[PDB]
């Protein structure tokens, strides 16, 4: 002695029912060992992949910011702002789309940049990181009073700066220390490529369509 | 240092080949100007030919193999540039249209091949993203030199070394080659490839 | 962190195709075959990209009605053809007889009809990017992955007059996948190749400058 | 290896006849009978005589529906008759009454009806090869093979001008065989006999010489 | 309290299910002990039946391969492909015929050869076999080379080949080693006869109509 | 050596005949010509005439019995050729057409039948998988014999001896017999089957 | 191409400036 309620009948759903076998006593192939096996998207998220900051109005040269000697010293190499899921440098990234496929994300990210310069060349670079309320630095000196460090091409080929939180902002900056010192017979330009990725603590929340 | 492709050393699942057919085979050089854009070598493919590997993997029925590939730059000090060297399991190249991909693209031989459009990888993919694969990076300034060891990695246990590529190896110059006037125009750009654990089946 | 599974993130069921048997008109045909094909859209095509190989059950379910979004009991058959086996020609063909095809007798009237695919390729996995010749056109298939064609049909013995239009859906079930890939920034240009268009696009979208909202 | 078993190579249900009953037309007569036959269709006639004996349990189901592949619903009675019974007569025959006789009335509407036959057989199996007379015609006959006749009705005072297609289909369950038998090269000619036509075809197709694709 | 889902009312299929008996209290004949019970088709594979190697454009002539003395020493007898579900010899084998309900397979297999002449006659045959990537050997020098076998009437009347694995592709040939020699008042011509048999390792896929 | 059908004996489930009924019975011999096609007995029919197992087959009302069947050949060593024997349960005969066997021909008697088709075994079924049955080979080079035991393989426990065949004996040469001028012409074919645990019952 | 796929060496300037060859055996030829 039963009774139906007012959900029966209905298919509309995203329920995860059991159907019957459509072929019964059929073995399919074992399995084997495959090298490789991801279990989750979310350490997708924390590889380092090439970031475009130059994107200016180009192709591979896109990913790449110039860097010289520019004879005015105090000078503003480049930015870019922080956000994964905003249109910009981060859709390059593979954290940033794999964050067009869900609604909310937050935590950490870390950002890495590598000085492709020749072994010869010398200088320092100023690296700034705004919170998500304040407006960017309008000059050198009021970069430093923030977060920042000083790197220098010659003792650091490369350099790391871990963000702390970000919800779905931040500015970081690149400034120009010192000039760009080179001796004679040597190339005087040179590139930077920065690498973004997400931390640990990085979550994901309610899929989307992309 | 030294990259193991997804955390896995080579190993055994036949008769299996010995020394004669594990040492190392040099590919001729590759030069590396100011203007060059990428190669890919894409093997098995690129030992088919040379040597007794060659032999074994022609006239025997059902292959299996891991690799060691050795990519090694000679530059002075004055030259800057920095290349990405990856391995791509399955990697399927394509046609850009004004449609398939000739043979000569597809199966390269011991020569390799150029990227036409290597921003894509020829695939229609970034190259942003192709460090999502088993990667190392050459910087002129920091090192001269990159080795990954790749496992075998297919969804059959044995398969055929002529008709399929279990991956493809790709150097590319992210950041174009630098130098002052009077310098060598030309980096070398050399690649020594061992196999591990090869097995073959089916003579 | 159990919404970026792998598992989760292929989850839901979702619209797999949509075919019509159009007895009516001009085609008196009466009948359809669909093979199975998990790529047709291409938004499902590229979220199964981001994997070189990939195992899993399938569940299937018919959503099916006449062009009035109306559902009339009158009595349909859909069968399965598993890899390997023939097609039918016609309505009457043999082919709907043929024990070893399942096949499902349902209403209109009744709930969508349901029924779950195993996993049927002869290799361990499915391959979604294959390098390689099968033995031009021949270059990166994989003959391996063909799943089966269902093919449903009104069982009648003459020419109804009413089309009967049918939605089908694909749940993924017990899925594992395989060494990652990049996804596709190029637009789409056929189905099987990855061929792409002359004109490349960005990946990511211009600002006036390198300094710079 | 469970594919290759003879259990599971008899599994399936399958369609053992197609009959009809047909007040409409020049015959107003409205029922039918059906002998349960399963040998009908020369296809399940060759996978059951790789057996001599075999015993089994059936179980039957019958889908039914009108001209139109439409179901409204009308009441069917789908009697059985066991072996040593008598058939109806008619509509109206008292043999659709006699309470021995197993009867399901359902109707149109309604999702297939279904019963289970157990093993009828006054031997402990049945014999699809029986070299010898039960007492011309006579050569080779199994008396007791014969598992009754079903015979459908529509319930209805008099004269429906509808005809009522109905699909009978057949499980095999518990199934045990015994000692194998080759299977058959030459086309049948008649139902119950083995004979074949003077004209031999061959077994092996033909290829231009003994040494030679 | 229930609710019905999307798969109710259904019968499509080949489910198995529980129906009602039709006459309860009914008692079938008991069983007796009949010899001969088989419960698998995969060990009638395993029985060797006559092949039709000949199968040339004859009825029981079509089942034996002739021998004779041919004057040119080095010469083949005849040849067959070793894959059962495929048109040709190995449709007259049993372990052919139950192939053609199944859509895979695979194993090893086995071959026996039989020779049929006098008493009297004395000579040699070279029976090779050919890998599924190769083309047949073209001398009776080249099929020495791989896998063979060399067999002699007087000593020995009957010789067994298995060919490692096959799936749904291997050649195997007959060359004459030597003349066929006889006494004299002794028939000059004779056969031989194939069987073929599946081994024990021998498996079936999907179940299929012929 | 010898073939036991279906891998067992014979054995009792009534009277029982002893010594008299359980002798060997040595039918006439046939004569196996170069043109010869094959042979069929279909016993328990051949008996029912002979001896004293034709004298209880025929008055008792129900039979039950296993029978042991020894084939033999007298041939010299300038004869080739080869047979195939056979034992094959509830074996039922065709017509060919251009349709009802004869009796005659489903019942041949004492003396046996010749085959019209042996290709198709006059059932319509391959000559080649006549294996599938208890079987043996005669090679006139290798053996002169071959010996069946067949146990006792029906649905009922008792039936009757004269209405239903319980199987049938069938000698068929695949390989012609050839002989060179001057050696005999026919080679000559025995048959004696000895029954083995024979009942009756409703005399 | 055909030389490598004997007894050989790869030497490199600036990582290695100078490097030994055995060559095993000989009698009163081999050439290098």
């Amino acid at each position: 002695p039963t009774e139906l309620k007012p959900g029966t009948n209905q298919f509309l759903t995203t329920d995860d029912g059991t159907s019957p076998p459509i072929l019964p006593g059929f073995e399919p192939t074992p399995l084997i060992h495959i090298p490789g096996e991801f279990t989750s998207l979310l350490d997708l998220c924390q590889i380092e992949t090439i970031l475009e900051v130059n994107n200016t109005t180009i192709g591979v040269s896109r990913l790449l910011i110039p860097v010289r000697a520019q004879n005015n010293v105090d000078q503003l190499c480049a930015s870019f702002q922080v956000d994964p899921g905003r249109n910009g440098p981060w859709q390059s990234t593979m954290v940033g789309q794999i964050c067009r496929y869900y609604t909310q994300w937050s935590g950490s990210l870390k950002v890495t940049f590598m000085f492709t310069g020749s072994f010869m060349a010398t200088g320092k670079m100023l690296i700034a990181y705004t919170p998500p309320g304040s407006a960017q630095p309008a000059t050198r000196e009021a970069a430093m009073l923030g977060t920042h460090i000083v790197w220098d091409f010659g003792l650091q080929s490369s350099v790391t700066l871990v963000i702390p939180w970000i919800s779905n902002t931040g500015i970081v900056t690149i400034w120009y220390q010192t000039n760009f010192v080179v001796p004679p017979d040597t190339p005087t330009e040179a590139n930077i490529i920065a690498l973004g990725a997400a931390q640990k603590n990085f979550t994901l929340k309610l899929c989307k369509d992309t | 240092n030294i990259v193991l492709s997804y955390g896995e050393w080579p190993e055994y699942c036949p008769t299996r080949p010995d020394v004669s057919v594990n040492r190392f085979y040099t590919l001729s050089t590759k030069s590396w100007k100011t203007e060059s854009t990428g190669w890919y070598w894409k093997f098995p493919d690129v030992l088919n030919d040379t040597g007794v590997f060659g032999q074994n993997a022609q006239f025997h029925y059902l292959y299996r193999s891991g690799f060691c590939m050795h990519v090694q730059c000679n530059a002075s000090k004055f030259h800057q540039g920095a290349l990405l060297v990856a391995a791509i399991p399955e990697f399927v190249i394509a046609a850009s249209s004004p449609l398939y991909p000739d043979f000569a693209h597809t199966n390269p031989g011991k020569d390799g091949q150029e990227f036409r459009d290597p921003y894509v990888l020829d695939a229609g993919i970034p190259l942003s993203q192709a460090l999502v694969f088993p990667h190392q990076w050459i910087n002129l300034r920091t090192n001269n030199c990159a080795t990954i060891i790749m496992p075998y990695v297919n969804a059959l246990p044995f398969d055929s070394a002529l008709n399929h590529s279990n991956f493809g190896l790709v150097v590319i110059p992210i950041s174009p080659l630098k130098y002052c006037n009077g310098a060598t125009t030309e980096v070398p750009v050399t690649l020594t490839i061992a196999p591990l654990n090869s097995e073959f089946s089916g003579l | 962190v159990n919404e970026a599974s792998v598992e989760h993130f292929y989850s839901r069921a979702g619209l797999v195709g949509v075919v019509e048997v159009k007895d009516s008109g001009t085609s008196l045909d009466g009948y359809t075959v669909w093979p199975i094909d998990v790529m047709g859209f291409v938004q499902q095509r590229r979220k199964l990209e981001l994997s070189t190989y990939m195992r899993f059950d399938a569940e299937f379910t018919f959503v099916s009605n006449l062009s009035n979004s109306t559902t009339p009991g009158m009595l349909l058959q859909y069968m399965y053809v598993p890899p390997g086996a023939p097609k039918p020609d016609g309505r009457k063909s043999y082919q709907w007889q043929t024990a070893t095809n399942p096949s499902v007798f349902a209403k209109l009237s009744d709930p969508p009809p349901q029924v779950s695919v195993p996993f049927m390729s002869p290799a361990t996995a499915y391959q979604w990017f294959y390098d390689g010749y099968p033995t031009n056109l021949q270059y990166g298939q994989c003959p391996n992955n063909m799943m089966g064609h269902f093919a449903i049909r009104t069982v009648s013995e003459s020419t109804t007059g009413k089309n009967v239009h049918v939605r089908v859906y694909m749940r993924i079930k017990h899925v594992r996948a395989w060494v990652p890939r990049p996804l596709r920034s190029q637009a789409y240009m056929v189905k099987n190749y990855p061929t792409y268009s002359q004109t490349i696009t960005n990946t990511a979208t211009d600002r006036a400058s390198i300094t710079t909202t």
